[PDB]
RNA sequence: AAGCCAGAGGAAACUCUGGUGGAGGUCCGUAGCGGUCCUGACGUGCAAAUCGGUCGUCCGACCUGGGUAUAGGGGCGAAAG
RNA sequence: AGAUCUUGGUGGUAGUAGCAAAUAUUCAAACGAGAACUUUGAAGGCCGAAGUGGAGAAGGGUUCCAUGUGAACAGCAGUUGAACAUGGGUCAGUCGGUCCUGAGAGAUGGGCGAGCGCCGUUCCGAAGGGACGGGCGAUGGCCUCCGUUGCCCUCGGCCGAUCGAAAGGGAGUCGGGUUCAGAUCCCCGAAUCCGGAGUGGCGGAGAUGGGCGCCGCGAGGCGUCCAGUGCGGUAACGCGACCGAUCCCGGAGAAGCCGGCGGGAGCCCCGGGGAGAGUUCUCUUUUCUUUGUGAAGGGCAGGGCGCCCUGGAAUGGGUUCGCCCCGAGAGAGGGGCCCGUGCCUUGGAAAGCGUCGCGGUUCCGGCGGCGUCCGGUGAGCUCUCGCUGGCCCUUGAAAAUCCGGGGGAGAGGGUGUAAAUCUCGCGCCGGGCCGUACCCAUAUCCGCAGCAGGUCUCCAAGGUGAACAGCCUCUGGCAUGUUGGAACAAUGUAGGUAAGGGAAGUCGGCAAGCCGGAUCCGUAACUUCGGGAUAAGGAUUGGCUCUAAGGGCUGGGUCGGUCGCGGCCGGCGCCUAGCAGCCGACUUAGAACUGGUGCGGACCAGGGGAAUCCGACUGUUUAAUUAAAACAAAGCAUCGCGAAGGCCCG
């Protein structure tokens, strides 16, 4: 609720104790239930896989890009959005990407990201057509909608 | 309440230790024996009058045989 | 008609204030406060939407006073998973483990060369 | 209401007990100067504090 | 029927009645009166008559 | 018979909101409420559950797709681009 | 309204007819909510804002109880200080 | 003597205004000093099930209920009272609170702060005080032996105290009787949940069978060896249990709104059979009332299934009101499971009720007779269960709590009338604390009050009718809303009517009036093609007597060729254009007859058209003079910001 992008409930195996870990990814457009996704350095180019941008080709596009190495996804998360890998350089471990706004940004080559666009398509294409549908849309987000000039 | 189908399994519930009393009710077409145990009230229904006559005299001693009429 | 009243102090038509009409031996209509409708368990596969068979559908705390047989089925994963998806997992476990034997032999005939 | 706490009910009990007239024999005491119970409270005329 | 201390529960009321009247009681009910005094309905055992117990208590 | 001449599905909106806004939302509502064929089981039972979520009633397979269409033309060219970059990544 | 069934006219392109269906910040209109006009009643009132008729809306930005949160140059305001 | 002076008292006004919102009272009697108002009876009326009825939540706090008083109060009165006085009244394991979390509140650590303190709620903490497992021992003691106890080994994150709902979640109580006032709480009777059991309370299960040496005519026994933590069905799954920890997985709790169908109940309706009343001037086999079976078990209908087996379908078929379904297994045949609130049964008739009587015990859960029966209906109303859809840039709680499965660490006996163990049947004990009366409103609450205001819900009969509309009625309730009597002046408030004219009135058709329901016709400009539209305009409408049309159930046999006036197999036959009998809803159409042309006869119930301005629309707004053209709105456009950030609090 309050988001255009659907969420994927991925289940991994905990590598240290007998347990099942449940992650909440942002669904990339194309992934389905009962599908394996692979996260790591050795994961290969497939939609939904979470692999570092430093091991990607120079034209691939990503879904949930990290702003910093180590944290979790922070960029291109809203529905239909993506970043693009522009260039790397093996020296100084840097990678330049193109954000959804068109800004070019330099991030570390260890930053992880899902592969593909994020599901939710062109949600903004449909006219709302109704004050009531704008009321319901913002009732799920916050108290900001009826704007007095 | 529990219903008892045949005769001999009513006899040992009648002679059970927690059996407080036995009540004999006569109707137009059957006779009902009701032993009041601790949890349930076991009712055994006999349509034959002479069968109920024999069962009435076959009850264990030391138990109430109160008749309802 | 003879009209009825609530027998408890909850006067609102909430989900726990559900009643049904009953005729007493005294020939009057009264409310009988019903229990909630129980649900059979879903399947642990989380795929097929039907609920399990052979298991009584009651409220969760009723299951404490039920017999063991009434709460499960005589099968592996009985009472927790459907029969259909148990057959699939039995086949899946066998066939993938056979595939492991396939690739182990396949690399074993690969390592015949330096 | 019908639903009350113990503290509220205990409070209403005291206010009930002290809402009674003075005994007749009080007026015969020497140096009495008390005519009636001036702290009487009717449930409709004035309401309780709580 | 007794007027009892407001802090006395059913266990204490039953035990008190049992010892100082030498009777056996079956069950005890309890309400608090609108004046604040607790009142106990103490049902005696079937082999104890409430009428002649109340006689020797002195409330005939 | 043919009950309307041109409004189609947006006849439910009456005269409101303007002709071009009803026309713009007409093609979106047709695709959003349409039943697509499932690519996993072949049955035409894949219908939208929420925005971006598509679900097949037969095989109970849920997929992440577009807001109104099952898959956007953006993601279709993306999946093809990733495949070409993968086959370029190896040799 | 969409969806669906049947029939008819067409060389195709396609078009037409009768049903079915039950959409909608849809219409008439109760309860509810509101408060247009009579500038009616009353105006030392029933009432420190009420009453009568007539009215607006009545599946939705709907009405409403209780529980919470926001406190004075602060709050909150589909905005009238 | 003044200060619209302060406090207190008193006049004229003035026996004046007034005691006029919601139709209404009347007769007789009783008590009593006293009756328009009390009570009883009889009439006439109202509320008319969206109540003036029956019950609750909040709030009140004794107003509840008996008896008495007649001072003051109840704006008249009162013999009455929600007044006054004296007493009495609220009984729980299973109705709530209590328990859980929700939005949120809030300590501790830490940080800040002159300081009371306040920031923060996992953040900057050495935040687990628990555990069957085992070892070291104490032998504590019915020292056989298993229970205590200290330390150690091993395992253990809800990762955060705590509070937060008498409408959310949350195990399990119902039937009858009873009081002046309490009852799902008391009594009677039927159950049921949770917790406990060390000596193990009884059973049953586990679990008690084979092989061989012999004995014994055999049947039946002795010794050894070997198993035995249940069994059945192809399957869905079933059976009365069915060893098992740490750990893991899952389920239930746990889910929006709207639509259309179907099942069940309660109510309503119809035809009879009883019992009791009502009418009888005449008719009326008539009119009215009444005509039960709780929970909890067992069995069976019935509803549902996205469950199984056989088999393999196009000349595609199955099927719904709609849909929809099928080589990923249709149709068909046979099964399995769930729910079972329905019926029968134990409860159960002994109770209850209706009647007709007999006793008395100031005032009996008295006693007795008879009955408590058979059917038919439905787009009917209300609940409830189920199926299937639609809508969302809206996806419609959480946690206590309970359960199933995976795994197999372990445990238990050496063939004993056996062990460990048991979610199986029965038996034993306990369930503490607080609330519980009453009002719940034109008189028990707030509004200074018995104030036309305000204040959250549940149940919901007949007629008419589209209807929870309006109008009338039944069950239930009441006395006209803080007075009565007599008149019927003006002026008024509220309601009507009005000849001829028809807005000439007025700032202005303000107000009032016209229209109005349904059926059949017929509908313009303009238009964003959806609308305009009930456009505009016209006809009909009663009563009575018919006639058509629209259904559902059964049975459709050619025969003794024999005997299980009847049945198995069949020489023996062609309803196959379908009939024959029975049963029952409304609804539509057509016609005749008929009335002083009157007929949506009350009630209900759009005046219409042609334009100009503004706002797109729906919505919102100054509670108490402005509902608008004002605000909002979707749409359009611009601006800032890549988090070391934008905007903002502090
Ligand atoms: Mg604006
Ligand atoms: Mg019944
Ligand atoms: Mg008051
Ligand atoms: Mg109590
Ligand atoms: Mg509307
Ligand atoms: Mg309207
Ligand atoms: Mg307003
Ligand atoms: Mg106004
Ligand atoms: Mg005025
Ligand atoms: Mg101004
Ligand atoms: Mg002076
Ligand atoms: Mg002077
Ligand atoms: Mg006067
Ligand atoms: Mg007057
Ligand atoms: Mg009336
Ligand atoms: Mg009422
Ligand atoms: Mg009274
Ligand atoms: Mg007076
Ligand atoms: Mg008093
Ligand atoms: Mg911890
Ligand atoms: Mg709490
Ligand atoms: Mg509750
Ligand atoms: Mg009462
Ligand atoms: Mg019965
Ligand atoms: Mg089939
Ligand atoms: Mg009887
Ligand atoms: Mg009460
Ligand atoms: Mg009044
Ligand atoms: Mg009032
Ligand atoms: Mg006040
Ligand atoms: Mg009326
Ligand atoms: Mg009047
Ligand atoms: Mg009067
Ligand atoms: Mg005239
Ligand atoms: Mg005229
Ligand atoms: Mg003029
Ligand atoms: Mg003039
Ligand atoms: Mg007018
Ligand atoms: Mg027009
Ligand atoms: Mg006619
Ligand atoms: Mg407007
Ligand atoms: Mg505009
Ligand atoms: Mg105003
Ligand atoms: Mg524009
Ligand atoms: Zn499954
Ligand atoms: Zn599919």
């Amino acid at each position: 609720p309050g988001r255009g992008a659907p969420l994927a409930k991925v289940v991994f195996r905990d590598p240290y104790r007998f347990k099942k870990r449940t992650e909440l990814f942002i669904a990339a457009e194309g992934i389905h239930t009962g599908q394996f996704v692979y996260c790591g350095k050795k994961a290969q180019l497939n939609i939904g896989n979470v692999l570092p941008v430093g091991t990607m080709p120079e034209g691939t596009i990503v879904c949930c890009l990290e702003e910093k190495p180590g944290d979790r996804g922070k960029l291109a998360r809203a529905s239909g959005n993506y970043a693009t890998v522009i260039s790397h350089n093996p020296e100084t471990k840097k990678t330049r990407v193109k954000l959804p706004s068109g800004s070019k940004k330099v991030i570390s080559s260890a930053n992880r990201a899902v592969v593909g666009v994020v599901a939710g398509g062109g949600r903004i294409d449909k006219p709302i057509l109704k004050a009531g549908r704008a009321y319901h849309k913002y009732k799920a987000k916050r108290n900001c909608w009826p704007r007095v000039r | 309440p529990r219903k008892i189908e045949e005769i001999k399994d009513f006899l040992l519930t009648a002679r059970r230790k927690d059996a407080k009393s036995v009540k004999i009710k006569k109707n137009k077409d059957n006779v009902k024996f009701k032993v009041r145990c601790s949890r349930y009230l076991y009712t055994l229904v006999i349509t034959d009058k002479e069968k109920a006559e024999k069962l009435k005299q076959s009850l264990p001693p030391g138990l109430a045989v109160k008749e309802l009429k | 008609v003879q009209r009825l009243t609530y027998r408890r102090r909850l006067s609102y038509n909430t989900a726990s204030n559900k009643t049904r009409l009953s005729r007493t031996p005294g020939n009057r209509i009264v409310y009988l406060y019903t229990k909630k409708v129980g649900k059979a368990p879903k399947s642990a596969c989380g795929v097929c939407p039907g609920r399990l068979r052979g298991v009584r559908a009651v409220r969760p705390k009723v299951l404490m006073r039920l017999s063991k047989t009434k709460k499960h089925v005589s099968r592996a994963y009985g009472g927790s998973m459907c029969a259909k998806c148990v057959r699939d997992r039995i086949k899946r476990a066998f066939l993938i483990e056979e595939q492991k034997i396939v690739v182990k032999v396949l690399k074993a005939q690969a390592q015949s060369q330096k | 209401s019908s639903h009350k706490t113990f503290r509220i009910k205990r409070f209403l009990a005291k206010k009930q007990k002290q809402n009674r007239p003075i005994p007749q024999w009080i007026r015969m005491k020497t140096g009495n100067k008390i005519r009636y119970n001036s702290k009487r409270r009717h449930w409709r005329r004035t309401k309780l504090g709580l | 029927v007794f007027i009892v201390d407001v802090k006395a529960n059913k266990h204490q009321i039953k035990q008190a009645v049992k010892k100082l009247y030498d009777i056996d009681v079956a069950k005890v009910n309890t309400l608090i009166r609108p004046d604040g005094e607790k009142k106990a309905y103490v049902r005696l055992a079937p082999d104890y008559d409430a009428l002649d117990v109340a006689n020797k208590i002195g409330i005939i | 018979a043919k009950r309307t001449k041109k409004v189609g599905i947006v006849g439910k909106y009456g005269t409101r909101y303007g002709a071009s806004l009803r026309k713009m939302v007409k093609k979106i509502e047709i695709s959003q409420h349409a039943k697509y064929t499932c690519s996993f089981c072949g049955k035409t039972k894949m219908k939208r559950r929420a925005v971006g979520i598509w679900h097949c009633g037969s095989c109970m397979k849920t997929v992440a797709g577009g807001a109104w269409t099952y898959n956007t033309t953006s993601a279709v060219t993306v999946k093809s681009a990733i495949r070409r970059l993968k086959e370029l990544k190896d040799q």
